[PDB]
């Protein structure tokens, strides 16, 4: 007691009543084992002085559950969690029982803080019909990670008074009504049902943009935007305007600014000379860091340029902490783009030659579109002596670029040959030249002269996931992927577009990402490593079903509503399938035949064509897969407690079912070395319609000298070229930092 | 006399690391002791710079905080500035003209230069989040408690270089000196340098972690991530100093380079135990300058005191010595996912990841393998 | 032509001295940048300014003043800037100098004035921009949508744009900045060039213009409190700080 | 008495470089000094390691060398080797309990540790390139021709340190220890100081260059390719530090810092000038060393004299000393591609406008 005295809510001052926290804590404590009341208001309980407030009381039982959470009480996941959701009820409603959806849905539409067309679109009887459709006892299946994002970055909230105004259920059941709203009377109900079903059950994973905006009055919830620079000032200009309009709406940015020309470079003529890439650079790090995306966090972008460019040395050390603030955008990631030429002249230890892209005619377009061509022109434009060029070592320049993934974990790959042979669109007339900010996404994208230019083409892609550790069948993929293409197609017809080149490239093309996770937990589940090998045939039969239910739901769905308008531009539209342009490497370590008629889609393709040009994507799922508490993407998880670490908290995060299956769970510095898992990748890349957010990992102590070997990394780059790996993510490293402070 | 470079061709895998031949030839080839080769190797590998970690919104979060937890926060930022502008230099000066083996030479210079960065980084967070810095960097030398907790440490320092000069300039024996009888005995400077290498294990092994707890309490609250990143990178160091001081203490005890040495630290069984329990009685009084206005969620006097006797007895057991405090668990399990980043999983799109290595590659490629490889 | 070929005096070329001869070659005469001989003497230069100047004029009056100005201009009497005198009687168009652009508190404004500081730079032209409109550091967005992370980053943003076409990063490129004294985040903005901050906080390749009025002076003069408001905050103020001092004053006061 | 910290919260923007109040608390924010700041700076924006470096194909280069080429090698190797082995430690020892500004403090201690990174480098190579890299570090102890250079190069840091100890303990004025006289004055010591200096810039701009020199001159023939790659950072870490010890030398000749060191600097124009032409004729003669049972094809005893001579007229007039050679350009140009107001407001103001 110590005659301490609290300040209520309300204002007034109340004297203290542990008796009240008690029954919070056993409110939150219903159904969990080996969870002690007593440790947490024994942790609790020593941080109460006089006059503390209520609210603070709350954060600090919150946080004292948090604390708690690890292998031998993981159940403590939950009783923070609960704590949370009581907190954010009383913040949102000032009591626990939510209000009804309706009044609901008035109140916030007065305020303005849901979309207008909620009221229009929906009578009071089908707003009182989806009441029914609401559980809000699911937010208590909710996991503390989970509950902390909500109350982050996904809940409607005032940004600078902090106050919340919503639960989840209630995000979940508009954001269900919001995307089928256009949807026939008839069919309309059964369908948001069905989808909030899908959503609040975790079996359909949503985007940080749409699990943030859909009832908001904000109608832009694209996840990833590629925009091409040109080599000219008012492409420049107009990139950085649609890079500001779009960080500010919620998306990544991907830049192509590999035509840019060289420092040096003659301007009309000779009348003014290039300063170089890196102010441009530092104009586009501005133009994303000068806004939030969305006011839920901070803007990210990544810039793509070739590997023969005449500055690659110097944009290849651009991230490195090893600088000054004039050679150095360490704010920005970045993608350098190879061939299979670079690498035969890495493996004949010959020398590879850069050119400024405006002095090659041609080099830049044959870089991407077919590979005969730009052998050609390359060998031809070496010989030229004409040519400004430098030559430069393959191992040098393939070491320099290790050196600095290494380093800084963020100097990603992308093999342009496989993201355009072993892709949905044709190269001659859709070639794809980059990718996103994570290095899922390859459409095709149009330099633009204008932010208002309508000859331009900006790449607009929204995503979701499959939750593949709640799929107990493959064939449960079926319904689930006709919701989720039907969700997404549906969104493409409602968000708003600041740029007519991104409405253009949207409504063109209609590309979708649907990627999984929780696929170490479905690896475990199924007793299955990345390590071993064992794994290949499983992943090939799941993706396989994964591919073929997303393209039947999008045939589905063009044979219902219409094709793509630029559905002729795909090579879907001449009956080549993804099962025919895979690496034929491939066949050496995954022997699994397939399964679903491929020959009946493929016809039915022909006939009437797909709604979407691309709907797989493997995104990394870095918040999302915490909403479902899933291991994020295809990532195994650091450690069974693992720490997610962001603005909005540091996370404990139990890998999912690990009372009955920490045996069976393979964590990522347990992995022997990483051909395991880039075999996975290449079994994945064999069916998806797009790239895979695939990470390299390495650990000094796992080798003889304490030092990561350059020939482990360029061998493991060629292994990935090999089995047709499109890209590669982060390169993770185990420092090796441990101070351990347990108990003595 | 000391020199900078000695004529004797001595054997440097039998020389003491302390008070034997100057070093006089730099080499990496051989070490009498691997942990301090391993040592430079891994503080070379965790190189970083403040520049490398946006810190846009630790101001706007800093500036939204009340006066009370801006003053805990500004007043553990002054105190390890401070300490790490000391630690910069002392170790130089103190430790450099007795040491005779390369890898601790080697080592100390590393260290010094770690903790360069250490206290650019500490002003560095300092300028970011203050308007007018001057105010407050003013506020160090005259701060009545930031001198209380740092004297002990700069005293030691001072006392054996005072000795150390007087044996490199006299010699061992009785001399006079205006007048005055002055010993200078290798025994009391073997003492003094034990004493000191006590005082700086305790110094960066107890008070800069209870200060790296007060900025982490912060990034707990989902605030003020930046600084919490760079703090979290200084820690990486820290734990490498403390470790590097451990093992020095660790080879002076069991006589493995000086059998004077063991019986020398055997009659600091209560010195070198007083001075541990003044550090935490200086540390407690420093806990409780910090929560005077108010405290902090997660983070009070009360906490912070367990804390500091719980580190206190963790880093007693690891150099032979008794537990001056109850053997409790840690009153703040969350610091451990600060230091140990193994299970770390940052979001590397919205924070900076600290997990990277600098020239950690062997670097060696054969063609010859690379060639015979099908694409 | 032959009249103003007797109406040119190149005795006047001896009427120079020799930083004003070093400075002709420099940047006034046409020449070769590659070769870098020079084609041209001062006389024909000025008499070609002259002829182009005037040559949309009639042709009853036209070559009077063509004289007219040659002799004012010749001997030193009118003078006119460098980018006239290396671009008028030569192809190109771009008689640049200095530009004033004005940024609203709109992020299509921002967008705006980032292109034209972009597109005036490349020709070398002094930038003054106007950016005291944008709202403060903690104002809402959309009613709370957002949180505003302040003028800072949208100032980096245009120094950037300064010096984007700048060799070596930052050489060439100059830009005045203005806003308002009594704006909430002057004391941020102030100390935006010194070298006591981090570079996160600093932009310091720009120049900037504080803006006070009467009021503000007063204030000083009797020694009371100056108050700061986000320019987004107070209805009219902004506007009535340049256009009427007693509204100003009774808004101020309100 | 020198103490680490020091209570005293005196101004460091007016304190003298050396011979103040010792440094308490580093600041960044503001300094007396910029170009230490600049200099520091430069040094971490120059972080390299030796391991980042493929040195594999020189073992077999040097394998295939001939027997003079193999000692022109290795002899250099040594020079560098003892020249960073003592350069590693003695700044860090001489300077630091001399320096009463925080930015020079700083800029030693990170160039001691970039030495330190130095001799890690040439560990390195010696390991790399050498089957047992003992029968060189236990030889650049007795070899003859390099512990001559060695005593003249580390007596003045001995004898500087040796004072500045006698000047911590005892003070200004004369005193008597075991029944002898010493005399420490703030003069000698700075002589002593300004003298340590003046060695340090002749051993970084002068003695590096040579060996420098050497190692390129291989790398001008495709040999020794990874060895050249170490040493092209090692000279542009040297080029900073030369720097730091030329604007150390210039802002004490200047007396802008100290009214008493521009005396000293006038009176060592003598014995300054003649360590100086000590050290370039130390230089000719190890050339002289180096090139004995035969030649190089592009290195010999003429060129390198008169690029010897060259460097230490051009690092020579930079610290303000009359050049002892003739006017030359550069024998060798294909080495240049491989290197205070017052705050105070009245009330009279109000009755202003
Ligand atoms: N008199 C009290 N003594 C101790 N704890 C209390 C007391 N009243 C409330 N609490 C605790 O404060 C936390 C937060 O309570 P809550 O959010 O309901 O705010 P409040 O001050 O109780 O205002 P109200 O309930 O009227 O809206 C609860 O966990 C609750 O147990
Ligand atoms: N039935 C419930 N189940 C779970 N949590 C609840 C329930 N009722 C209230 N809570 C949560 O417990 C906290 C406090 O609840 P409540 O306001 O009813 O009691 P109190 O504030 O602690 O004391 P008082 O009745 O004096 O206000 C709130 O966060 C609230 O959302
Ligand atoms: N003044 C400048 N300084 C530095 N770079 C410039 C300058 N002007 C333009 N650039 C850059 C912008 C583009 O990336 C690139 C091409 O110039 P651009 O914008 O296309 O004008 P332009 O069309 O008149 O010249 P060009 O015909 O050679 O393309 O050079
Ligand atoms: N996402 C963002 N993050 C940070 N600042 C932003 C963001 N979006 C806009 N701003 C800035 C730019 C302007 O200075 C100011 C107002 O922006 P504005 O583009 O006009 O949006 P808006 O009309 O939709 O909302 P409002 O009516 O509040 O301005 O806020
Ligand atoms: N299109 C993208 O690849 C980039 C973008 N994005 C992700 C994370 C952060 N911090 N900023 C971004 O702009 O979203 C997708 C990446 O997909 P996910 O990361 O998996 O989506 P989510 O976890 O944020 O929900
Ligand atoms: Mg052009
Ligand atoms: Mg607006």
């Amino acid at each position: 007691n110590q005659n301490l005295l609290v300040t209520k809510r309300d204002g007034s001052t109340e004297r203290i009543n542990l008796d009240k926290i008690h029954r919070v804590l056993d409110w939150a404590a219903e159904g969990l084992h080996n969870v002690s009341i007593s440790q947490v208001e024994l942790r609790s309980h020593i941080q109460f002085y006089d006059g503390i407030k209520t609210s603070d009381i709350h954060e600090t039982i919150i946080k004292a559950a948090a604390d708690l959470i690890s292998r031998d009480a993981p159940d403590y996941q939950y009783l923070a969690a609960r704590l949370a959701i009581f907190h954010l009820r009383k913040k949102a409603y000032g009591q626990f029982e939510p209000p009804a959806l309706y009044d609901h849905v008035v109140k916030m539409v007065e305020m303005g803080k849901y979309d207008n067309h909620l009221l229009e679109d929906y009578t009071e009887e089908e707003f009182k019909q989806m009441d029914t459709f609401i559980d809000h006892d699911r937010d208590m299946t909710f996991s503390y990670a989970a509950v902390k994002q909500l109350e982050g970055k996904y809940l409607v909230q005032n940004r600078v008074t902090g106050e919340i105004y919503e639960s989840a259920q209630f995000l979940y059941i508009l954001v269900a009504a919001c995307l089928f709203s256009n949807y026939p009377r008839e069919t309309r109900l059964q369908y948001v049902k069905r989808f909030y079903d899908a959503v609040s059950t975790f079996k359909i994973s949503l985007p940080t943009p749409i699990m943030s905006g859909v009832r908001t009055p904000t109608r832009q919830f694209s996840s990833c935007v590629l925009i091409e620079c040109g080599d000219s000032l008012d492409s420049i200009n107009a990139t950085s305007s649609a890079i500001v309009k779009y960080v500010s709406q919620r998306a990544g940015i991907g830049i192509n600014a590999g035509r840019i020309r060289a420092l040096g470079s003659p301007i009309r003529g000779g009348e003014a000379f290039h300063t170089g890439c890196i102010p441009f650079y530092k104009h586009f790090q501005t133009a994303v860091k000068s806004c939030s995306q969305g006011g839920v966090r901070g803007g990210a972008a990544t810039l793509f340029y070739p590997m023969w460019h005449l500055e690659v040395e110097s944009l290849l050390v651009l991230k490195n902490n090893r600088g000054v603030e004039g050679n150095r955008v360490r704010h920005m990631d970045y993608g350098v783009q190879i061939n299979k030429l670079m690498y035969t002249r890495l493996l004949k230890g010959e020398d590879i030659t850069l050119f400024s892209p405006s002095d090659v005619p041609g080099l830049y377009d044959a870089f991407f579109a077919d590979q005969e061509e730009f052998e050609r022109l390359y060998t031809k434009y070496e010989k030229d002596d004409s040519i400004r060029k430098q030559r430069v070592k393959a191992v040098e320049l393939f070491s320099l670029m290790m050196q600095e993934r290494a380093s800084t974990g963020r100097i990603y790959i992308q093999n342009v040959d496989h993201c355009n042979t072993h892709s949905p669109f044709d190269p001659a007339i859709a070639p794809v030249r980059q990718s996103n900010l994570c290095l899922e996404i390859a459409l095709p994208t149009k330099p633009l002269n204008d932010v208002n230019d309508e000859n331009g083409e900006i790449a607009l892609c929204t995503l979701s996931a499959f939750n593949l550790g709640a799929i107990n069948n493959l064939d449960e993929l079926e319904e689930l992927a006709i919701l989720a293409v039907r969700a997404l197609d549906a969104l493409l017809d409602y968000q708003d577009y600041p740029i007519p080149a991104a409405k253009r490239g949207a409504m063109g093309r209609r590309t979708l990402g649907i990627g999984v996770i929780n696929f170490a937990y479905y690896l475990a589940k199924h007793g299955k490593r990345y390590s071993d090998g064992s794994a290949n045939n499983l992943t090939h039969k799941t993706f396989e079903a994964i591919q073929y239910y997303l393209l039947k739901a999008s045939n589905e769905l063009a044979k219902e509503q219409g094709a793509c308008p630029w559905f002729n531009e795909t090579t879907y539209a001449k009956g080549i399938l993804p099962i025919d342009t895979y690496k034929k490497d491939l066949d050496t370590i995954a022997n699994e035949p397939l399964h679903y008629d491929w020959e009946a889609l493929r016809e039915s393709i022909k006939t009437h064509g797909l709604r979407n040009s691309t709907l797989s994507a493997l995104m990394p799922s870095e918040t999302s897969s915490q909403i479902s508490n899933a291991t994020n993407g295809i990532e195994p998880p650091r450690g069974y407690v693992s720490i997610k670490a962001s603005k909005d908290g540091i996370l404990r995060q139990v890998v999912p079912d690990y009372e009955h299956l920490h045996d069976a769970y393979e964590l990522l510095w347990e992995m022997p070395g990483n051909d395991g898992y880039l075999q996975l990748v290449g079994i994945m890349q064999k069916f998806i319609d797009q790239s895979i957010s695939a990470n390299t990992n390495y650990d000094p102590s796992r080798f003889p000298s304490g030092k990561v070997p350059m020939q482990q990394l360029l061998k493991d780059l060629l292994t990935a070229y090999k089995f047709g790996v499109k890209t590669l993510y982060y390169q993770n490293t185990r420092d090796g930092a441990e101070d351990a402070q347990d108990d003595l | 006399a000391y020199t900078t470079f000695s004529q004797t061709k001595n054997d440097q895998l039998k020389e003491p690391m302390f008070f034997g031949q100057p070093v006089n030839v730099a080499r990496y080839d051989q070490q009498k002791y691997d942990i301090f080769e391993k040592l430079i190797e891994k503080q070379l590998s965790f190189f970083w710079r403040p520049e490398e970690v946006d810190v846009s919104r630790d101001r706007i979060d800093y500036q939204a905080l009340p006066e009370h937890e801006k003053h805990i926060f500004i007043s553990n930022l002054k105190y390890q500035t401070l300490l790490d502008s000391i630690q910069g230099r002392s170790p130089n000066v103190a430790l450099l003209p007795l040491i005779s083996i390369p890898e601790l030479e080697t080592w100390v210079e590393t260290w010094a230069f770690s903790e360069t960065i250490h206290s650019r980084s500490y002003t560095h967070i300092i300028r970011n989040i203050v308007n007018d810095p001057s105010v407050v960097f003013d506020d160090i030398v005259t701060n009545e408690q930031i001198q209380k907790r740092a004297e002990g440490i700069s005293s030691y320092y001072d006392e054996l270089i005072e000795m150390t000069s007087y044996w490199h300039l006299l010699g061992e024996g009785t001399h006079t000196v205006n007048g005055k009888t002055v010993t200078v005995s290798l025994r009391e400077l073997k003492k003094k340098l034990y004493l000191c290498l006590m005082s700086v294990n305790a110094l960066e092994a107890i008070r800069f972690y209870v200060s790296f707890a007060c900025s982490f309490a912060f990034a707990e609250r989902e605030l003020m991530e930046g600084n919490a990143k760079i703090i979290r990178l200084i820690a990486r160091d820290e734990a490498l100093h403390l470790t590097g001081t451990q093992h020095m203490l660790n080879l002076l005890r069991s006589g493995a380079d000086d059998p004077e040495m063991a019986e020398i630290a055997e009659e600091c069984k209560q010195e070198c135990y007083d001075l541990f329990v003044q550090a935490a009685q200086q540390e407690k009084d420093w806990a409780d300058y910090l929560f005077r206005d108010g405290s902090m969620i997660g983070l009070n006097k009360d906490i912070l005191c367990q804390y500091v006797e719980y580190i206190t007895n963790i880093r007693m057991q690891a150099v032979g010595l008794d537990l001056p405090f109850q053997t409790r668990s840690n009153p703040i399990p969350w610091i451990n996912t600060w230091l140990v980043s193994d299970n770390v999983q940052v979001a590397p799109q919205e924070v900076e990841v600290s997990s990277y290595l600098v020239g950690q590659i062997d670097s060696e490629v054969d063609t010859d393998d690379l060639s015979n490889f099908q694409l």
